[PDB]
């Protein structure tokens, strides 16, 4: 507290009236973990699959260049 | 996030250069095959 300014450095500062926000903090955690799940899926499912796919049979084609027939 | 963008850009570049490779390969292989069956045809027609 200062004669004009007050700062509140709270660990967990939540706009609320009652100590019952447990119903919304879990919702926040589920949102974060769900978006993490989206990250893990779309990074893996898109790339890692396509990572293997794009590298399928390159040398098979590279050797059959020098075929003059 | 930054490094993922960089890596994916590099993947795009690799794919593009390979794409150029594949068009050239397809072109030459198609030419060679076509010429080959042409040779077969001209050999065959010479018979009868």
């Amino acid at each position: 507290v200062q004669p004009h300014v007050v700062t509140v450095l709270a660990d967990t500062a939540i706009r609320a009236d009652n100590l019952d926000e447990a119903a919304i903090l879990e919702a926040r955690k589920n949102a974060e973990q769900l978006l993490a799940n989206q990250k893990s899926d779309l990074d893996s499912a898109a790339a890692l699959a396509a990572l293997a796919e794009t590298a399928a049979q390159l040398e098979t084609i590279r050797k059959i260049k020098n075929r003059a027939q | 996030q930054s490094a993922r963008m960089v890596a994916m850009k590099a993947a795009t570049d690799n794919a593009g250069q390979l794409i150029k490779d594949l068009q050239l390969i397809y072109n030459k292989l198609r030419q060679a095959a076509i010429t080959q069956e042409i040779s077969e045809i001209v050999g065959g027609a010479a018979a009868v």
